[PDB]
């Protein structure tokens, strides 16, 4: 089902996590939920894995303005710009493939899913979001528009295949839904429809009920009756916090969206700091730039590099030796510095 | 592959004898080459009765025996049934498993089909939500189904407008099927006596509407 | 006769396989073999070997090696041949035999395999019954009509599943990719409408099905 995604989009109805702080710190199933982190990139690369259909339609066809919201209160389809991601910055988007969305952001302490599908604006069911680059090259500018560099880094390749790996989910979600049980006044109403009932039996074995059909119960309300919302259509992939009644699964599977491969880096390495040569060595007053990785190189001596991240004006002395200085510092290439008389 | 060779079409009467004929085209039969030739039933279910040069069916008419006829599998079956149209296999099984060559097709006389039985009405209105209209005209068990169908909704037989569907035969000669005229929702507004004109066999169904 | 029940019509998955089984019940029939059929497209049953009962020894043809196995799952009586190399050039019908009379005797199912490109839309069942004006004779000529499977399967019952005597039925035709017929039949004068002789329609595999009743616009 990922020929055309949908099929894996209907193989898994998705339902509520453990959101614990979605408003202060409102605790239940969170409709947004924080599923995994697929962030392995050196390509800036998060991406945010999720119990909602961000990325695949009702039957499939991947709406933009379509992203399935999934709950009790059922999938829907909610909009395409209303799913916050919010970082403690804006999350800017790569590409979305049903339970999964890749993404550029700059980071910060938590990531919040924010669940706006149109029964709400949203619903910040957040999360302990560590991200920070460590980009690559001797530079320290993260602005892709200069042309400067093409350094070789590792970001998400945005294809549609099906799959690399594959999450998935049976031992089937007995889920949580305990509200359908209609009152008698000693007994109950089985109140069937909607989904599967998952009941447990205390007066009668009829309290014991699986259904979308309804039935009486006859001396036992809650104490002495069993409901629970244990019903099918949904392989549910990766529910933690709220555990399955299974404890014996038999589970099914479906692919990884955004497979990290190999790509540039246009890199901005700039000039460095002017080099007049003295009376025995030489000296390049470098300038301020982003926070560039300089590296004066006795290249060949006892390596003591000169060598460090800097953001301010810096005086390079390299008192150049026979085995000459490499004033290799920060997104350009190497100088090969000979002493002379 | 091989080829078993006989006369590959097949055409019987009333109670026709399916002498379902394979000389050898490489030569001459025996029992360790398995020249067989077994009688089959309707969706291509060959079923195997008269076995390698040395059996007859289980349950069948009595007169069928694929034996050695020629060089190869000759199937002498006198008796047959009027509706058992189906394919009388030969079978070459040669020492290890049963391989096919062609194989002829039977269909007899015996029951012919009439014209076909009219189920011919514009249908219930969920097309017309969406902007869409299929009636559904089509005959049931015509025989002999050769359909002329004339599918035009607004009366007059257009090219577009019109469909149709499988008709299907069965084992006794009755194939009447169905089709459709598929149009517009308003567009189905706009013309109502529409229709799908059949005819097979000299008797002709009526696909009319109304709406 | 040891008889087959038969794995379903399919559309193929692209390099794929599985163990298409023709369940060869009637006994554990563990001493005796079958011949595996392939129902060839043009040929009928040109079959690229045989199955066993306990052994479940395929004998292989020339030519379906590649995309063939040999299955032999017959602990309950179930031979098979899997559906290996998932290609659009393969597709047919897929049948067994158990070998009483000492060669292939017992003649199996027969499923439809299709190797192809399909749908993302299974088949839809729609109510056709009498009409609002009408329509009503001793038969009344109603159904469900059970297009566009995209891809495999597509099954059509009367009455609801119970009241079909008879419902005439096209199969899944080719139209965009999608199976497509109608599965009518008749009602009579007392099998309608008030008694709910109601068209089923079904798609197994996409999962495309809905019972529409006997109930008419009028």
């Amino acid at each position: 089902s990922v020929t055309e995604h949908f099929n894996v989009y209907k193989a898994t109805r998705p339902y509520l996590a453990y959101c614990a702080d979605c408003g202060d710190g409102y605790f239940c199933y969170s409709p947004v939920a924080i599923e995994k982190i697929r962030d392995e990139a050196p390509d800036g690369m998060l991406k945010i894995q999720v119990s909602a259909q961000i990325g695949l339609d009702k039957a499939g066809t991947h709406a933009h303005t379509k992203i399935r919201y999934m709950a009790g209160h059922d999938v829907q389809e909610s909009k395409r710009d209303s799913l916050r991601v919010y970082t403690s910055a804006a999350c800017s988007i790569h590409g979305t493939m049903g339970h999964f969305i890749v993404a550029h952001c700059p980071p910060g302490d938590y990531l919040k899913v924010s669940f706006e599908d149109a029964d709400s604006h949203v619903k910040a069911c957040k999360v302990q979001y560590k991200h920070d680059p460590l980009p690559v090259g001797r530079e320290k500018f993260v602005v892709r528009p200069h042309f400067g560099v093409e350094l070789p880094c590792t970001s998400y390749q945005l294809t549609t295949a099906p799959t690399d790996e594959e999450i998935d989910m049976h031992t089937p979600p007995d889920i949580p839904d305990r509200t359908l049980l209609s009152q008698t006044a000693g007994n109950v109403k089985i109140t069937a429809g909607g989904r599967t009932i998952r009941y447990n039996c205390t007066c009668g074995r009829d309290n014991v009920g699986t259904t979308s059909t309804d039935k009486t119960i006859n001396t036992c309300k809650i104490d002495q009756c069993h409901a629970a919302v244990t019903s099918h259509d949904k392989w549910q992939f990766t529910s933690p916090f709220v555990p399955r009644a299974d404890q014996t699964a038999r589970r099914g599977k479906v692919h990884v969206p955004f497979p990290l491969t190999n790509v540039t880096c246009r890199v901005p390495l700039a000039r460095a700091p002017d080099v007049t040569y003295g009376k025995k060595e030489v000296t390049l007053r470098l300038h301020p730039d982003h926070p560039t990785l300089f590296s004066y190189r006795s290249l060949g001596a006892e390596p003591h590099p000169y060598e460090e991240w800097v953001d301010k004006f810096s005086e390079r002395i390299i008192p150049v030796t026979e085995e000459g200085i490499e004033y290799q510092w920060g997104n350009n290439p190497p100088v090969r510095l000979w002493a002379q008389l | 592959q091989a080829v078993v060779t006989q006369e590959s079409a097949l055409t019987t009467s009333p109670g026709e004898t399916v002498t379902l004929t394979c000389r050898s085209n490489i030569g001459a039969v025996t029992s360790s080459n398995c020249a067989n030739w077994v009688q089959e039933k309707p969706d291509h279910f060959f079923t195997g009765l008269i076995g390698d040069t040395n059996n007859r069916r289980s349950g069948v008419p009595a007169r069928f025996s694929g034996s050695l006829i020629g060089d190869k599998a000759a199937l002498t079956i006198t008796g047959a049934q009027t509706e058992d149209e189906a394919i009388y296999f030969c079978a070459l099984w040669y020492n290890n498993l049963w391989v096919f060559g062609g194989g002829t097709k039977l269909t007899v006389l015996g029951q012919p089909k009439s014209s076909p039985s009219v189920t011919l009405f514009p249908p219930s209105s969920e097309e017309l939500e969406t902007n869409k209209a299929t009636l559904v005209c089509t005959i049931t068990d015509f025989y002999p189904g050769v359909v002329t169908v004339d599918w035009k909704v607004d009366g007059t037989p257009v090219t577009q407008g019109m469909e149709t569907t499988q008709p299907s035969k069965q084992s006794n000669n009755k194939y009447m099927a169905s089709s459709y005229l598929t149009l517009t929702a308003r567009a189905w507004e706009r013309h109502s006596s529409y229709s799908c004109q059949v005819t097979h066999e000299g008797h002709t169904v009526e696909k009319s509407l109304s709406r | 006769q040891i008889q087959l029940v038969q794995s379903g019509r399919e559309v193929k998955n692209p390099g794929e396989t599985v163990k298409i089984s023709c369940k060869a019940s009637g006994y554990t029939f563990t001493e005796y073999p079958m011949l595996w059929v392939k129902q060839a497209p043009g040929k009928g049953f040109r079959w690229m070997g045989l199955i066993y009962t306990n052994t479940g020894e395929p004998t292989y043809a020339e030519e379906f090696k590649g995309r063939f196995v040999f299955s032999l799952e017959i602990s309950a009586s179930t031979a098979y041949l899997q559906i290996n190399n998932l290609t659009n050039e393969d597709t047919a019908t897929y049948f067994c035999v158990r070998d009483y009379f000492i060669s292939l005797d017992y003649w199996g199912q027969g499923t439809t395999l299709t190797v192809s490109s399909a749908k993302t839309t299974a088949p839809s069942v729609y109510p056709l019954a009498p009409v609002c004006g009408g329509t009503t004779g001793s038969s009344v000529t109603l159904g469900c009509l059970v297009k566009g499977y995209f891809p495999e399967p597509v099954t059509l019952t009367w009455n609801s599943g119970s009241l079909s005597s008879g419902v005439h039925t096209f199969p899944a035709l080719l139209q965009s990719g999608l199976y497509t017929l109608s599965s009518s039949v008749t009602v009579t004068s007392n099998t309608w409408p008030s008694q709910t002789i109601t068209c089923n329609v079904a798609h197994p595999a996409s999962s495309t099905k809905v019972d529409k009743k006997i109930e008419s616009r009028r």
